[PDB]
């Protein structure tokens, strides 16, 4: 739980302006985003990396990989 | 408490000396680099671009001493608020301790 | 990324925090392997 859609939206590299260009007429798609505290890319990949796997420090290879293996693997 | 609390403050005192004589150095090694850059005809933001890579290359070196003297400091009020019951996760600090 | 290799630090945040077999993996992870040299030295 404790996981805002938005965050992982980031986490394959889309730019928030890609969000306010795709999210458009939704007001919440906005405002999740203007609440969510996640700044860039990689770092939202690191606060779903930590909640999906809690206790194992994380590494760029690992951060990317795990989204990417989960489903489109 | 006196005479580990005096090795503490050398410690971290030592560290600090140390942050100082390296960071003073990378500022004068920025200083002649940006020397040669105006000495030769060098493009404007290529002269920016070697002082923006030599900034952030000393918030490093500082930023690691901060780390350091954090590390010593958690060591240092750990050790003297010491209480039978209370709990060690780190055991690189508890090593330490 | 000189800000962001800041934020991969939040690897500490892990070193601090359920399976057992984890665990064990979690702290022989924590040494580091022996090249050739050190293997004799030691």
């Amino acid at each position: 739980r404790r996981q805002p859609v938005t965050v992982l939206l980031k986490a394959l590299g889309w730019t928030n302006e890609q969000i306010v260009e795709r999210f458009g007429f939704s007001e919440i798609m906005m405002g999740t985003l203007e609440k969510d505290t996640t700044s860039g890319t990689d770092e939202a990949l690191l606060d779903i990396y930590r909640k999906l796997r809690p206790g194992e420090p994380p590494t760029k290879e690992s951060a990317q990989t795990l989204l990417e293996n989960l489903f489109f693997k | 408490l006196s005479t580990l609390e005096a090795e503490m403050a050398v410690e971290k005192k030592a560290v600090e000396d140390q942050r100082d004589a390296d960071l003073e150095a990378r500022a004068q090694k920025l200083e002649a680099d940006l020397a040669e850059l105006e000495a030769e005809g060098a493009k404007s933001d290529v002269r920016r671009k070697v002082r923006d890579s030599g900034e952030r290359e000393m918030r490093q070196l500082r930023d690691r001493a901060q780390r350091e003297l954090d590390r010593l400091d958690e060591i240092w009020n750990t050790f003297t608020k010491l209480a039978p019951k209370q709990l060690i996760v780190d055991e690189v600090l508890y090593r330490e301790l | 990324a000189k800000k962001a290799p800041a934020k991969r630090a939040a690897k500490s945040a892990a070193a601090k925090a359920a399976d057992s077999v984890r665990a064990y993996l979690k702290q022989i992870g924590k040494v580091a392997l022996l090249n050739a040299e050190e293997e004799v030295e030691l």
